[PDB]
């Protein structure tokens, strides 16, 4: 029997992402080379002219879920997290958001703006030592989710295994390849500048070339969550945050007894047996990780 | 005034502006000029508080309904159809409002080229202040981007609503 | 008539306010607070009833800074002057 959150409460992230790097090279002999891509200036990147496809490369590390918690300050609330996580593995086993997430993946949804106009995106997935058959992205839509690809399954599994107690790591290295076409423009990260002096735009650099801040593709991966209430009203998932906050809408999605911290009170405090949908949404915050400490 | 009512997709990180006018505005302005000037744009979103906010939701009315029927906007959108929605339910609405293009004012070269072709009076000190304050308007209106296909430059189309309920709107589909 | 009209003068008003509010900030309390019948006024005075579109009211000394809200210290402006000076003013103060 509990009273209130320990004073001291945090986890870490569970997907670690690495940053994006930009190789631009030519869709026709894509495996034989690939010409760095530089931003060029109020700054700009563009491809040049011999050059039609742009490729971007990075990785993501999962850890499991129990060993994943940093700091908390009360053995009778660790303990109680992790006999909810057990139960978690034993009814569900983390398979459904294993899916979810190998789905934001395969549609290429962290291209972000460069994803509208393209006319082949190509996606190839590779595991420790083997490879996975290459993704389609342009058949992959935003809203539905698919769950009969093989190759989904094939990589949800190792996920959800990775998760929830099988495995201790596991590495994946992500490759794109979208033909925008010759001498078209990309769209990198925005610096946060903080000089008054000027105020042009700053794009990120990434060991000479350009790319995307690790934040944007996890904010881009982390977008499953659609159990959420009036879904039907809006019918379009969004990311992972405590108080469902977006920025499309600019509205507090969860404002009330469906947030995160009313969900965990209700879920330890009072022992009180939830839907199969909140756990769901309970277990993707504690993958994504962060503070959770009382006033 | 037979009405169609076009959605863009909430949730896609691209802001609704460039979806507006990057593949909208071109391929309706495309029909529009293929049909005969018979064709309207409205936004039933317009908020005016200290600019324009032209929004989400966006129409096309048209005088009759086989018109609608024969523009077939459903095959020419059926290539971005995870950014926009299209429904196929015309209906009849009596609540419109029409907007009207207003002009914006060219800078000091061109202004002054055109000076100098014709009976320049060449008040080169006071002359821009004579423009900037008519574009200290015009920068705080609802635009569009677009890109000439015929000249080959680009420009920032403004607009803003009317009372005026009925005429020959445009070629663009503005007023 | 009463509008920042051209470019070259909004350095002098960034120096006007820039080297008149050094060591005067007060608290809420002790600030003068922007009354509605000023503005009026002084549209009326310049032959206006409403803000013109495009324009927003400025006031040269800020009130944080020992300012006072009169005719004198009250200038209509565009919107990007505004945030132009009012971001260069949270640059030098806060």
């Amino acid at each position: 029997t509990l009273k209130s959150r320990p004073e001291n409460l945090s986890f870490a992230r569970c997907l670690n992402t690495t940053e994006a790097k930009f190789w631009q090279t030519d869709f026709l002999k894509r495996h034989t080379f690939k010409l760095p891509l530089l931003i060029t200036d109020s700054q700009s990147c563009t491809l040049s002219t011999e050059c039609d496809t742009l490729r971007i490369d990075f990785g993501i590390k999962v850890l499991p879920v129990k060993e994943s918690m940093y700091s908390c300050s009360d053995y009778n609330y660790r303990t109680a997290i992790y006999q909810k996580i057990d139960e978690y593995i034993a009814e569900d086993g983390f398979l459904t958001l294993a899916k979810r997430y190998v789905n934001n993946i395969a549609n290429a949804r962290f291209l972000w703006r460069n994803r509208k106009g393209a006319e082949i995106i190509e996606t190839i997935v590779t595991i420790e030592d083997k490879e996975y058959p290459s993704f389609n992205s342009k058949s992959f839509n935003l809203d539905t989710f698919v769950e009969d690809n093989a190759t989904i399954n094939e990589i949800a599994q190792q996920i959800a295994d990775t998760f929830a107690g099988k495995r201790e790591y596991l590495n994946i290295y992500v490759t794109c390849f979208v033909k925008i076409g010759c001498a078209m423009e990309v769209y990198p990260s925005q610096e946060m500048t903080f000089d008054d002096d000027d105020k042009g735009k700053k794009l990120f650099k990434f060991e000479g070339s350009a790319g995307m801040h690790s934040q944007k593709i996890n904010n881009a991966l982390r977008t499953i969550d659609t159990w959420y209430p009036d879904y039907t009203t809006y019918e379009f998932p969004i990311p992972v945050e405590n108080y469902g906050a977006a920025r499309s809408i600019g509205i507090p999605f969860r404002p009330d007894t469906k947030s995160f911290y009313k969900l965990i009170d209700r879920m330890i405090l009072k022992n009180e047996d939830l839907p199969i949908e909140d756990k769901h949404y309970v277990m993707a915050i504690l993958i994504r990780g962060g503070m959770f400490s009382k006033k | 005034m037979f009405s169609q009512i076009l959605i863009i997709k909430p949730g896609t990180g691209i802001s609704p502006n460039i979806i507006i006018s990057e593949d909208i505005f071109p391929v309706l302005h495309s029909l529009f000029v293929e049909h005969d000037k018979k064709f309207g744009i409205t936004f039933p979103a317009y908020s005016f508080d200290k600019k324009g906010h032209l929004g989400n939701i966006i129409e096309v009315l048209s005088e009759d309904k086989e018109a609608l029927a024969s523009l077939c906007l459903e095959e020419h959108l059926a290539e971005v159809t995870d950014y926009v929605k299209v429904k196929k339910e015309i209906t009849f609405t009596d609540d419109y409002v029409l907007f009207k293009r207003i002009r914006e004012e060219n800078q000091y070269e061109t202004t002054a080229r055109r000076m100098r072709k014709r009976g320049h009076t060449e008040l080169g000190r006071p002359l821009e202040m004579h423009i900037k304050k008519k574009n200290q308007q015009i920068f705080c209106h609802a635009y569009i981007k677009v890109k000439s296909a015929s000249t080959g430059q680009s420009y920032n189309i403004f607009l803003a609503p009317t009372d005026i309920k009925h005429g020959s709107f445009s070629a663009y589909g503005l007023l | 008539n009463g509008c920042l009209i051209d470019e070259a003068l909004l350095p002098l008003i960034i120096d006007e306010g820039k080297r008149k509010g050094e060591g005067n900030y007060r608290p809420r309390h002790l600030r003068d607070e922007r009354k509605e019948e000023t503005v009026q006024a002084f549209l009326d005075k310049y032959g206006y009833c409403n803000i013109p579109v495009g324009y927003e009211v400025h006031h040269i000394v800020p009130l944080s800074q020992g300012g006072a809200d009169s005719i004198k210290n009250m200038i209509m402006l565009s919107i990007e002057h505004h945030e132009r000076v009012t971001e260069a003013h949270a640059s030098y103060f806060k």
